[PDB]
């Protein structure tokens, strides 16, 4: 999952002047800074609550397969933390699931794939 | 022919959406009922796991 | 205008279905989170009284 993450990271740090005063950049830079951004927000994370391992993965799932895109930025932090809020209580079973295959070789098994798919689908009809 | 058609899917739609309504709200309780079931669920946990550590 | 009325009913009306499932799954929450508070409050009250027994 984190792969996808690291990439486009890098690119957006690359991009850092484009972002912030350059406003002739076509959609393809402002992509990047778009996504860069998305990322970004998601590792804002406060003091004294940790995530475990399956949390990381569902919420880098997320961000990564754009399913967060249409989220503005200002509210990435709490748009990641009601998705958590929804999995812990609507949906513990897909918690299990992850944490349970999170160490085969190809962790995106269709069995994960949906039910996880599925469950960000859910979240994101329900809320906004 | 427009007209009838057009009559006939607005009650039609209507109809479908009272559909995926009923759908909708099914879906909401299904959600509610089980977060209200595991919360509880969770607060036992949490109140065994108190009554472990005090021991 | 029944086109445009058909799509705006369906719309609005799928939207209010939408809010109103809102309501109860909030409305759900609270009582479940109100219930987990009683919870732990029990809990936390029947360890402080154990470990006062304890020492």
């Amino acid at each position: 999952v984190a792969g996808k993450l690291k990439g486009e990271l890098a690119q957006f740090r690359d991009l850092a002047a484009f972002a912030q005063f350059a406003s002739d950049l076509d959609a393809t830079t402002k992509a990047q800074i778009e996504r860069g951004q998305r990322l970004q927000e998601l590792l804002k994370q406060p003091q004294y609550q940790p995530l475990p391992v399956e949390d990381q993965v569902a919420v880098l799932y997320a961000a990564t397969n754009n399913y967060l895109d249409d989220v503005p930025v200002p509210l990435i932090t709490k748009w990641r933390d009601d998705f958590l809020a929804f999995l812990r209580t609507a949906h513990p079973e897909v918690r299990k699931l992850i944490y349970d295959n999170r160490l085969d070789r190809k962790f995106p098994t269709p069995e994960v794939k949906e039910a996880l798919e599925a469950a960000i689908k859910e979240f994101k009809a329900t809320s906004n | 022919e427009q007209l009838a058609n057009a009559r006939r899917d607005y009650e039609a739609e209507i109809a479908r959406a009272r559909q995926e309504a009923a759908k909708i709200v099914a879906q909401a309780q299904e959600r509610a009922k089980q977060q209200e079931a595991e919360i509880i669920a969770q607060a036992r946990r949490e109140a065994e796991r108190l009554k472990e550590e005090a021991r």
